[PDB]
C-alpha cells in the first residue's frame, strides 16, 4: 500500500544497464529507453498481499507479467487476475534491491538471464541474478541524465551558465555548448535532485537566498545547503514538462523572469503559481 | 526379474558435486556425509510395477522410505504415496529423481544446494523441476 | 543498512503475542517480557548482504541465531561468523512483515511453530508462519503499554490528569487512579508517540501552544496537531528512564515545573537541557 499504483522501471542488480522491456506479449532485458516500453504499474491486492505488474504499453493496455506454468518462462498476458499473474515484492534491506517471488508458487522467483537477455523463474540462491532495482520512473529517467532545459514559452532557448567563470544563469539560444547542458543527479537521502552544469566538475544550480530570488551556479562542496537541491515534478499529460521547486522552500519555483524570452533574460526563483513561465522542458540534447 | 532401466537392490546415493559424500539421515533430515561403511548409507531400491515408480528404503531402517514433508524437506517415513519416485536417467548412473505426484501442479525433484560446489551440511530438499540440466538435481546411484 | 546495529524484538505475524526468546542457547517463542531476553542486535555484513542476529543476553554476550544444518533446528551458538549464522531479511512490502531466510540456503526460511513454541525451517510459501515483525525494542516495549509516569526527583509521585472533566495535568501522589495511568500508542505514520489518559476514551496529552508552555489533555479527534505527539528517548545506561520531547518543536521537553515536588506542581513543556526535571521513569502500574 506504498507501492500501490506506482509506476516504476525494473532493472537488474546483476546488470544495472538492463531493464524489463515489454512489447507484444514478450518480456526481455534491454538498455534504458526512458519510455513506456520499460514502465510498469504495480497494482496491490490486499487480500493476497501481492502485486500485479502491469505494462504501460500504449497499444495493449491490459498486459501483466505472467508466469507460464508449468514451464519456467515469463511473458505478459491479458490480465485475468490469475495467481500466476501475482508477485510478492520482497525488499532485501541493506541491499536496496528486490526479490520478486511468484505468488502462485513462492518457491520460485524471477531470475535475470543477462546473456539471453530475458527472464525466467528459478529457485533461490545468493546471486544478484534474482535481485532487481525497482524505481519510480521519473527518478529512473532523470537520474544521471544529461539534458538541456528550456522554458515552454520558447523551446529554442535554454537555461545556461554564462561561462566557466561567470556563474550567473540566464536564458539563451541553444548553441550546443557545455555551459548549456546539465547532468541531473538524484540524492536518495535528501529525496531531491541537483543540476550539475557540464562546463564545471562540481557546480550546481543554486538558489542564492541571501540575495532575494537570485539563482546561480555554485560549488557543491557546500555540503548541507538545501538551497542546492530541487524537486522535479512532472506536469500532467506531458512527457518532458516539469515544474522545479527548491528543497529549502518548496513554495519557491524555478521561474523565467516576467516570462520574457529575450536572450539574457534572468532565471530566478519565485513564489509558485504554476503559470507557463514556471514550466520547463527537460530534454535530450540533439 | 528386471522390469526397468534400474535393477532392484542396494545402492549408495551421491550428488554429482562430490564422489566422496554419501546420502544418510541425520536427525530427521537427509544429508551427504563422509563414507561410514555402515548400513545407514545403504539404500534399497525397489520397483513398483503398478505405478512404474520406485520406493527407496534405508537398509539400517528397512521400514523407513525416502519421502517428503510439508516444509520442503526430503524425509524418512513409513510407506505412503509420497515415497514413490520417478527417476530420469541422464547419464551412466546419473538420475533426476522426480516425485511421482505432481506437487503444486509442477514436477518436483530432489534438490541439493551448493556453495561453489560444496554441499556439506546441506539438507536434501524437494524443489520444482523444469528440465534435465539442473546440477543441483542430479544424483548418482551406485550399486553397492 | 538502516537496520545495522539496531536492537530489536522479533515477533510472529501468525501470533503477535509470541516473541523470539533466548536463554542458555535455546531459542523459543514466548510471551512479551520487555527485557533483554527478547532483544536482538542486527549486525549487517555488507559483502554478504546478510545479518547476524545477536542476543542481548547480559550473561553470554556472544550468542547468535544459528541454523543447526542440516537439521530442522534453530538455536543460539557462539558467533564464529559462519554461513549458518547469517540471515537475509526480506521485507514483504504492503504486508509490513519480514521473511527471514538462511544465508547458507536461501531456499529455507524461519517458520514459527507456535504450537511447539519454537522455530524451524521451511521453503517459501504464502503462510503467516514464515512472516515476522521486526521492531525497534523501545517501540515494541512502549506501544500499547499502560503505564504510570514518575519524575526521577520523586518516584512516589506521578503525572496525572486532575479529573474526568478538568483536563489539566499536574503532579500528584500515586493512588492507582485511572487519571494517573497512561496508555502509550506509537503512530508509525508520524514516527511519534501519544499518551492516552485511561480516565478518558479519546483524550491525549497535548502541548496547547496557544497558551504558551501549557500542557493538558485534549481530544485526539483534533487530527493534525503535532503538539499531540511526542518523542520518547531513553536516558543512557538505564532500564526505565527516558526524556519526552514534543513533536512540533523537538527542543520542547516535558518538564516538571521548577523541579518542585509537592502535590499540584504543574506539568509543562520547556526548552531542553536534559536536567533531572526533564527525565521520567515510565513504569508498569504495580
Ligand atoms: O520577478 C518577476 C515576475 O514577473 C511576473 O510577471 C509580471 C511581469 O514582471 C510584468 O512585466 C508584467 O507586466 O506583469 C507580470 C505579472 O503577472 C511573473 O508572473 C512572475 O512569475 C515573476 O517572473
Ligand atoms: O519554570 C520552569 C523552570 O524552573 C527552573 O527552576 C528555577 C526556578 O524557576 C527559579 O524560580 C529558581 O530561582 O531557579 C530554578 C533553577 O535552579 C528549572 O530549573 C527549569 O528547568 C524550568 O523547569
Amino acid at each position: 500500500n506504498s507501492l500501490n499504483d506506482k509506476i516504476v522501471t525494473i532493472s537488474c542488480k546483476a546488470d544495472t544497464n538492463l531493464f524489463f522491456y515489454q512489447v507484444a506479449g514478450n518480456v526481455s532485458l534491454f538498455q534504458q529507453t526512458r519510455n513506456y516500453l520499460e514502465r510498469w504499474r504495480l497494482i496491490y491486492d490486499s487480500n493476497k498481499a501481492a502485486y500485479k505488474i502491469k505494462s504501460m504499453d500504449i497499444h495493449n493496455t491490459n498486459l501483466v507479467l505472467t508466469w507460464n506454468a508449468p514451464t519456467h518462462n515469463i511473458s505478459t498476458q491479458q490480465d485475468s487476475n490469475a495467481d500466476n499473474q501475482y508477485w510478492l515484492l520482497l525488499k532485501d534491506i541493506g541491499n536496496n534491491s528486490f526479490i520478486i517471488a511468484s505468488y502462485k508458487n513462492p518457491n520460485l522467483v524471477l531470475y535475470a538471464d543477462t546473456v539471453a537477455r530475458n527472464l525466467k523463474l528459478s529457485t533461490l540462491n545468493n546471486s544478484n541474478y534474482i535481485k532487481f532495482i525497482i524505481e519510480d520512473y521519473i527518478i529512473s529517467d532523470l537520474n544521471n541524465f544529461t539534458c538541456k532545459i528550456s522554458p515552454i514559452l520558447d523551446l529554442n532557448k535554454v537555461v545556461q551558465q554564462v561561462d566557466v567563470t561567470n556563474l550567473n544563469v540566464n536564458l539563451y539560444t541553444w548553441d550546443y555548448g557545455r555551459n548549456q547542458k546539465w547532468t541531473i543527479r538524484y540524492n536518495e537521502e535528501k529525496a531531491a535532485y541537483q543540476f550539475f552544469n557540464t562546463i564545471l566538475s562540481n557546480g550546481v544550480l543554486t538558489w542564492i537566498f541571501s540575495n532575494g530570488n537570485t539563482v546561480r551556479v555554485s560549488s557543491s562542496n557546500d555540503q548541507n545547503n538545501d538551497a542546492q537541491y530541487w524537486l522535479i515534478n512532472p506536469v500532467s499529460d506531458t512527457d518532458e514538462t516539469y515544474t522545479i521547486t527548491n528543497l529549502r522552500d518548496t513554495t519557491k519555483a524555478l521561474d523565467l523572469y516576467g516570462g520574457q524570452t529575450a536572450n539574457g533574460t534572468a532565471i530566478q526563483v519565485f513564489n509558485y503559481h504554476g503559470d507557463d513561465n514556471q514550466k520547463w522542458n527537460i530534454r535530450n540534447p540533439p | 526379474v528386471e522390469r526397468t532401466f534400474l535393477p532392484n537392490g542396494n545402492y549408495n546415493i551421491k550428488s554429482i558435486f562430490s564422489g566422496s559424500l554419501y546420502l544418510n539421515p541425520v536427525s530427521k533430515s537427509l544429508t551427504f556425509s563422509n563414507e561410514s561403511s555402515a548400513n545407514n548409507q545403504k539404500w534399497n531400491v525397489e520397483y513398483m510395477a503398478e505405478n512404474r515408480c520406485f520406493k527407496i528404503s534405508n537398509v539400517a531402517e528397512p521400514n523407513k522410505y525416502l519421502s517428503y514433508d510439508n516444509f520442503g524437506f526430503i524425509s524418512l517415513d513409513s510407506l505412503s504415496n509420497r515415497c514413490y519416485w520417478f527417476p530420469i536417467k541422464i547419464a551412466v548412473n546419473t538420475y533426476i529423481m522426480l516425485s511421482l505426484n505432481k506437487v503444486n501442479e509442477l514436477d518436483y525433484a530432489w534438490d541439493i544446494y551448493d556453495t561453489n560446489e560444496n554441499i556439506l551440511s546441506q539438507p536434501l530438499l524437494l524443489l520444482p523441476n523444469f528440465d534435465i540440466y539442473n546440477s543441483n538435481q542430479m544424483f548418482k546411484l551406485e550399486k553397492i
